């Protein structure tokens, strides 16, 4: 690795191969190869635009108690899960998730941001979870969240997914999985090259 | 027409002399190991006019960490150099962390290259960790006191 | 300090390079940075791309003994058999002259 | 030329207004080292203050003159997009002091390429400038494409 | 060639002519032990010269107090050097505390 | 530091460091004697020749 | 090499002079035991150096 | 010297020539500043081309 | 210097670094030797035209 971060052998000719364009980067094979680069370029955050939580529930919970719901109190709401999305600049949004059992097989499921302190805490449904005759999901498992303005930020809008979740007589609601696109800025760690010939950068 | 041989020749005792030089500084520590690379050179024709030595490539991998125990004995993990001054203001870079104080109470290497870093300034002194690098210090002159301002 | 209070004097620096191997050595265990290594980054030990720093400790070499003799052994091997080649060509030019 | 990237998250400094002394004043420090027609070094110390979210007020320094006035007015705004780059304030024509009679040096502080998300903590991505001091001749070498280059 | 050798064969017996002293002196109030640091030689060529004994340090670590009984025996502990002077008024430190 | 009466400060020479440096130094030193070996056969090959 | 054997034993006779110094103060008024606490040298390599 | 004192004597200089090949060679190890090598420049150890 | 009374100086060779030395020199001697060699076989080849 030479000083201009370029893959050169000892005599100095630049190494050659298929370059990566777009975000995300991805090995564009119809080019024509180029000079192989390493940059210490920092990577720029990415604002989440899809977020998945695939959760399972239990058929015996009972109704929460004390109606009306509040985001304060623990006993007003059956299940609570929180979420890290990233903005424009990498700041963290940590959308916590709130699980009311309303009738059978029907769950009320709520969103705060809790990062934005001037936040106001909902008050309506913003999605309500419908399970089939046995745990599979019937309708309700997309819905569109928009994030908070932090330090001036532009809110990261995104489409929440709760596909394959399930609710069946299990023990208790414990989240399964929870994955979402955005990243915060990283620096470079580390550079690799697979069995493939990829040129990986950690 | 003893142009292949005397290069093969050259590339022998060239890699020779870098294997034993290897073998004399196993105990140095701070020392990484070096390798020769060889390349052909043909030219014009195909006979294979020869070989020459490309270069030497050191192999930076980190060695065993070995607690001899002297405080100002500073092991460095991962990637990383530490940064040193000669007595003309040159910068040098090292990985032996054997360090002593000498008699001008300066950091210095057994060599008496002068360890650098960011210094600290004010009252309370603060790591001015953007100043540039300065030779570190450590004087004896007694501490003076603050009066109390804050409780 | 004996106040039971402490200062801070210094912080040590570290530098990374984009070319490790591209440093020339110039001897005393020290490196110089040149043209091919590019300028030195520099930073602190465990923020960034530097390793942490171990107190009390020196690195040692990373020189494994067998491997040398193993090699030296080897290039002693080639040496002889270049040698060979040029006694070869010794004795072709002999057979020439003494025409 | 200082390109550096700045967190989102920090709060306000409460120390209004800034002061070189005062370290609660400022976000962040860096240090720059030019030179001047002479050839003295002046190292200028840039400081990073935010005032509000996307807004970086950057004061200037020199700490090699004794004589230099105390900054009371900032000397650039640097505003980010909600993006997280830089959108206006970039470039700022600053001049230096005069030591010992030596003309000061006025030249061009670029901050292109600064970007504020966020990251770890602030931390100077690279700076540079294109004045040096006298030199004197140590070695000559030719390269591999034929120029001749004295070092 | 030869020198890169000799080289390391000196500094090896160095290090073993520092480890016979220690192990000689297993036994001696208010000694401290030895270790060679070495240094290589590299000189513009990639080569690798060779290797050289940058130098000797000595390593003051607090050893272990014995007791003896002895009104005129006394040990500093921590850091503090015994100061004496010979015949010719010359000065000297040593960390022995075995007087009479 | 402050003194102890009526006692002395040992050495600090630790017998099983000593004992295993003086194995490692033994064999660099034979280490570095097979490197003089094969260089001198060398000059023998190149003599000879 | 010789360094994964070197710190083994370092830490053996650590471990040694422990015990014996807790030994030795088996009537000490007011003395609490010590314990070596011991821990991998992985760098780089999977062999795990000492 | 013995009143806990020293005293420099000198220093040694270094002379560095432009033409290193062209400089005669009177043996004994010795070598002679001709026309080909040019004036000899002086200075310290350390410092510029020295 | 100072005197020890009941002691000897002993002499300031080390073995080991003359032995190495006595194989230097000996090969510098088989190749000046070498050398003489050659120029027997020039003046040979030179009188025997």
């Amino acid at each position: 690795l030479d000083e201009n971060r370029n893959l050169v052998n000892m005599q100095g000719m630049q190494l050659t191969g298929y370059p990566a364009t777009g975000t995300p980067p991805t090995i564009q094979q119809g080019a024509n190869p180029a000079p192989i680069t390493i940059p210490n370029t920092l990577m720029a955050a990415k604002s989440t635009t899809t977020a998945s939580m695939q959760i399972n529930l239990n058929s015996t919970d009972p109704v929460p108690s004390k109606t009306p719901f509040s985001v304060s109190d623990a006993d007003s709401y059956n299940k609570k899960g929180t979420v890290t999305v990233y903005d424009s600049q990498g700041n963290a949004h940590d959308m916590n998730v709130y699980f009311v059992k309303t009738k059978d097989n029907e769950w009320a499921v709520y969103t705060h941001d809790s990062s934005d302190p001037a936040a106001t805490a909902p008050t309506t449904a913003s999605t309500t979870l419908k399970f089939n005759e046995n745990g599979i999901l019937e309708s309700g498992g997309t819905v569109n969240i928009t994030t908070g303005t932090i330090n001036g930020a532009t809110a990261a809008t995104f489409s929440l997914s709760f596909l394959n979740s399930m609710q069946q007589n299990t023990g208790a609601n414990n989240i399964v999985a929870t994955n979402q696109n955005g990243y915060k800025p990283g620096d470079l760690v580390s550079y690799q090259i697979n069995n493939d010939g990829t040129v990986v950068g950690n | 027409s003893f142009s292949q041989a005397v290069s093969g020749l050259n590339a022998a005792a060239t890699n020779l002399d870098v294997i034993g030089n290897n073998i004399a500084n196993s105990a140095t520590y701070g020392f990484k190991s070096g390798t020769a690379s060889f390349a052909d050179m043909f030219a014009g024709s195909k006979v294979g006019l020869g070989v020459k030595v490309a270069g030497i490539t050191q192999d930076f991998t980190d060695g065993t960490t070995t607690n001899t125990g002297r405080g100002l004995d500073v092991a460095i993990s991962q990637n990383g150099f530490f940064r040193l001054v000669d007595s003309n203001g040159s910068v040098f870079y090292s990985r032996n962390g054997q360090f002593k104080l000498d008699e001008n109470r300066n950091l210095v290497n057994m060599q008496g290259m002068q360890l650098t870093g960011y210094p600290a300034t004010g009252t309370p002194p603060t790591i001015q960790q953007g100043a540039n690098p300065a030779p570190i210090t450590i004087p004896n002159t007694l501490m003076a006191a603050k009066s109390t301002t804050t409780a | 300090y004996s106040n039971e209070q402490e200062q801070v004097l210094g912080q040590i620096v570290l530098a990374n390079f984009a070319n490790n191997e591209g440093l020339a050595s110039q001897g005393d265990n020290v490196w110089a940075a040149t043209q091919a290594s590019g300028v030195a980054l520099l930073g602190t030990a465990g923020s960034g791309n530097f390793g942490k720093l171990t107190n009390g400790a020196l690195e040692a070499s990373n020189v494994d003994l067998s491997k040398e003799l193993v090699n030296m052994i080897v290039a002693q091997r080639n040496y002889q058999s270049n040698a060979q080649t040029i006694k070869t060509q010794d004795q072709i030019l002999n057979t020439l002259v003494n025409l």
